[PDB]
RNA sequence: AGGGCGAAGCCAGAGGAAACUCUGGUGGAGGUCCGUAGCGGUCCUGACGUGCAAAUCGGUCGUCCGACCUGGGUAUAGGGG
RNA sequence: CGUUGCCCUCGGCCGAUCGAAAGGGAGUCGGGUUCAGAUCCCCGAAUCCGGAGUGGCGGAGAUGGGCGCCGCGAGGCGUCCAGUGCGGUAACGCGACCGAUCCCGGAGAAGCCGGCGGGAGCCCCGGGGAGAGUUCUCUUUUCUUUGUGAAGGGCAGGGCGCCCUGGAAUGGGUUCGCCCCGAGAGAGGGGCCCGUGCCUUGGAAAGCGUCGCGGUUCCGGCGGCGUCCGGUGAGCUCUCGCUGGCCCUUGAAAAUCCGGGGGAGAGGGUGUAAAUCUCGCGCCGGGCCGUACCCAUAUCCGCAGCAGGUCUCCAAGGUGAACAGCCUCUGGCAUGUUGGAACAAUGUAGGUAAGGGAAGUCGGCAAGCCGGAUCCGUAACUUCGGGAUAAGGAUUGGCUCUAAGGGCUGGGUCGGUCGCGGCCGGCGCCUAGCAGCCGACUUAGAACUGGUGCGGACCAGGGGAAUCCGACUGUUUAAUUAAAACA
């Protein structure tokens, strides 16, 4: 909005940190079932806890 | 023609968001935001509709800054009340007290008579 | 800022503790003398050139006298 | 008053691209005064010749950049507006130069 | 009757509202906009400010009067009675 | 937006014995008219009708100083508002 | 001298608290700078608020007057009082000018609409420059560009329901409109407020425009020149101001800030004090959170880059009544999720049609006619206001002329004397005014002219006679009913 509270800004920050894709060294771990992050949120489609 | 934008996030044209055009040394017309128009104080009499002389009509929280002389005038009831209403108050307050004395005298004569 | 009208007055303002740079703008036909202070930038317009050249010497202890060009 | 405008064409003439006498003649023809082309409006403006330098000397009010116009017109006629450029060297002056 | 024969003040209303109502309004509509005489200075400046309150512009004497007239008749008749009784009581 | 009509008040001139009346101005009233933005939504029973659209589009329309339009805040909650 | 404990002394409130990124609410602006941030970074100019004890400094308070001596005199001492500033007839003024609880007042703090005026921004016109484009012919060309922040100081320019003089009917003054006057008009002199306008400090050093160099480079390099003068206005936008109109409508509170009335107190004793709603300068501080971008025919909501929806600011030239439409510059785009080749039928959206003119159809549905302006001319009926652009007519182009509408400035000339200018005295006294110099724009009339075309596109009423319903304006079924329903 460009007029944020601090509460909201911090919320957004964490959401922004969560988006990154898996580190590829994770795929090489021993008992690995994970191939892709599957919790990736694109701003244009799917619109936050808000 | 150079059109222009507001300089603050207040979009709406309001009492708060009043402006004026100014040419800078950079040679670009720019909005400057303008200070509200202060009023001279009206009289303590309350009948004289005209506002007071010899007072800097300025937004009241400024008065703080101003010197005492700007804020008033050298008279009894100075910068609170218009002269006319003082010199009527004066002679009123005097003439009233002279009659109160006359009634006191007429009372005292009536006591001495009776 | 503040303009000054007496050569003495600018000399007194220049002699304060708070003062510093006393830059000198030869405009042609004018020769200003801008002396910064804490609050204000005092200037003094000295129309004569020889009188400005004389004053140049009269600033005191080793101030900046940062002549302007 | 005395309005004295030079119009020096030093190194187009030295390269031999134009002739200053013909340019003078063209200027004596054209330079209009009060909406009359020929005869310099009588003995009003005066055109001088000094090999390269032209000088125009008026008594009446006379624009400087009217000389720029007429040089530009003359340069077009001679097909020189391509590698010749009029510039104000200084005030009271123009100056033909290359690119 | 320069401009209108018989509407005057209530010509503003045009055709609307009916003849009787517009005739009925003309009486008030006149009186309420009338400038009366300030029985205080004597200038003709008593002008209704809002209902029941008339103000002299010169005198600066605001005066509680009628809704459409500086004086109602009722007020006037009440005034005189009170004055009569006042005199009857005190003697 | 811009136009139209031109209410009270005011001026002059003319008549009138008076009452007052005419003529020319000025003045700018109004849930006044035209008409833009705005708000709306008449008709074409037009377009569209697996649409651009789970109600849209085009022209044509109503209204456009007022029971006007409109943001934000605030109140009223289900046999209740 | 602080700090605290206790004792006395005084003290109404009014409801704790929450409630506005558009209400109220002190104080920041110019230039530069980034791949992306700037009133926030840098440079420079400011500014408010709080603190400032020991008070950092000046200045004000405040340094008179008397008497007595001594000294030629300037003056020196002794001793007595005065001194919480002064000016103006007044409006009110001057840099400061003690002061509590208490009280009164003001500011914050006010609707809409009209008209008129002043100030800017923009547009326009005439010229100066600098760079342009055009140049077959013409064009002293057409195009661009031509600057000064806040805060101070000065001065215009506005306004005054301020004062003093004085006394107005033959009544005057005066507005576009009004409106004012013995409760003081005109006339003269002043006082106050705003001064966003000029000038100036700021500030040319900075910016912009040009020509030019320095540097293979890096480089915010460095120089020249210039940044001028005038005129216009129912012009538009904003604004300040005055003055009306409307209301059975009368159009926010509070925080905060000041003024005044009071006079409880405090100050030192003749060089100083307490005091500065402190004057000028000096010192220190100002934490917390927001600050990217989109803001919409692709960043929002309608399942989507959806013809829908979604609150504002700025707002050039031409034509024109116009923020109408049509064309243009500034700025912006690539035709709205594709291309190519054809040009069949059906369509969707536009047009045109001989003769007739509603014969079509439930029904003139649809389209067509009409349309602007000026000049005439205008019925029935009527609630006398309307009806009314009733109806019905005529004109309209281009060109070349005419007439009619305004401002400014100027005579005190002759004689004398003093420095073209002044001062004095006498004539003159345009008192029917005349002379020179400027500048918008309209209106009417006339000639000529064209293949009768001319509101040439754009914009832009079809009328009439009657009946029914509802007086009217208003409202209504979001998404089949706008009505005669509701009001
Ligand atoms: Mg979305
Ligand atoms: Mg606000
Ligand atoms: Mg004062
Ligand atoms: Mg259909
Ligand atoms: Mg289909
Ligand atoms: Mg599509
Ligand atoms: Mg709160
Ligand atoms: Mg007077
Ligand atoms: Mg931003
Ligand atoms: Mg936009
Ligand atoms: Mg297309
Ligand atoms: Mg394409
Ligand atoms: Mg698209
Ligand atoms: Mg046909
Ligand atoms: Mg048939
Ligand atoms: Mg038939
Ligand atoms: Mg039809
Ligand atoms: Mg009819
Ligand atoms: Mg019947
Ligand atoms: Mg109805
Ligand atoms: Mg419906
Ligand atoms: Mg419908
Ligand atoms: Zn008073």
């Amino acid at each position: 909005s460009s007029h944020k509270t601090f509460r909201i800004k911090r919320f957004l920050a964490k959401k922004q940190k969560q988006n990154r894709p898996i580190p590829q060294w994770i795929r090489m771990k021993t008992g690995n079932k994970i191939r892709y992050n599957s919790k990736r949120r694109h701003w244009r489609r799917t619109k936050l806890g808000l | 023609v150079q059109r222009l934008t507001y300089r603050r996030r207040l979009s709406y044209n309001t009492a708060s968001n009043k402006t004026r055009l100014s040419r800078t040394p950079g040679n670009r017309i720019v909005y400057l935001y303008t200070k509200k128009v202060g009023k001279a104080p009206k009289s303590a009499c309350g009948v004289c509709p005209g506002r007071l002389r010899g007072v800097r009509a300025v937004r009241p929280k400024v008065l703080m800054r101003l010197s005492k002389t700007k804020k008033h005038v050298s008279r009894a009831y100075g910068g609170s009340m218009c002269a006319k209403c003082v010199r009527d108050r004066i002679k009123r307050a005097f003439l009233i007290e002279e009659q109160k004395i006359v009634v006191k005298v007429l009372k005292a004569q009536a006591q001495s008579q009776k | 800022p503040r303009k000054i009208e007496e050569i003495k007055d600018f000399l007194l303002t220049a002699r304060r503790k708070d003062a510093k740079s006393v830059k000198i703008k030869k405009n042609k036909d004018n020769v200003k003398f801008k002396v910064r202070c804490s609050r204000y930038l005092y200037t003094l317009v000295i129309t004569d050139k020889e009188k400005a050249e004389k004053l140049k010497q009269s600033l005191p202890p080793g101030l900046a006298v940062k002549e302007l060009k | 008053q005395v309005l004295k405008f030079t119009l020096d064409c030093t190194h187009p003439v030295e390269d031999g691209i134009m002739d200053a006498a013909n340019f003078e003649q063209f200027l004596q023809e054209r330079i209009k005064v009060n909406g009359k082309a020929g005869n310099l409006g009588g003995g009003v403006v005066t055109i001088e010749r000094s090999k390269s330098k032209i000088t125009v000397t008026s008594e009446v009010p006379f624009s400087k950049r009217y000389l720029k116009y007429l040089t530009k017109k003359y340069l077009k006629k001679n097909n020189l507006r391509d590698w010749l450029r009029v510039v104000a060297n200084s005030k009271e002056s123009y100056e033909l130069r290359y690119f | 009757a320069k401009r209108t024969k018989k509407v005057g003040i209530v010509g503003k209303y045009g055709t609307r509202y009916g003849a009787s109502l517009r005739k009925m309004v003309k009486k008030i509509e006149i009186s309420q906009h009338a400038k009366y005489t300030c029985s205080f200075c004597g200038k003709t400046k008593m002008k209704r400010r809002a209902v029941g309150i008339w103000h002299c512009g010169s005198c600066m004497k605001t005066v509680a009067g009628g809704a459409w007239t500086y004086n109602t008749t009722s007020a006037v008749t009440v005034k005189s009675a009170i004055r009569r009784l006042k005199e009857l009581k005190d003697q």
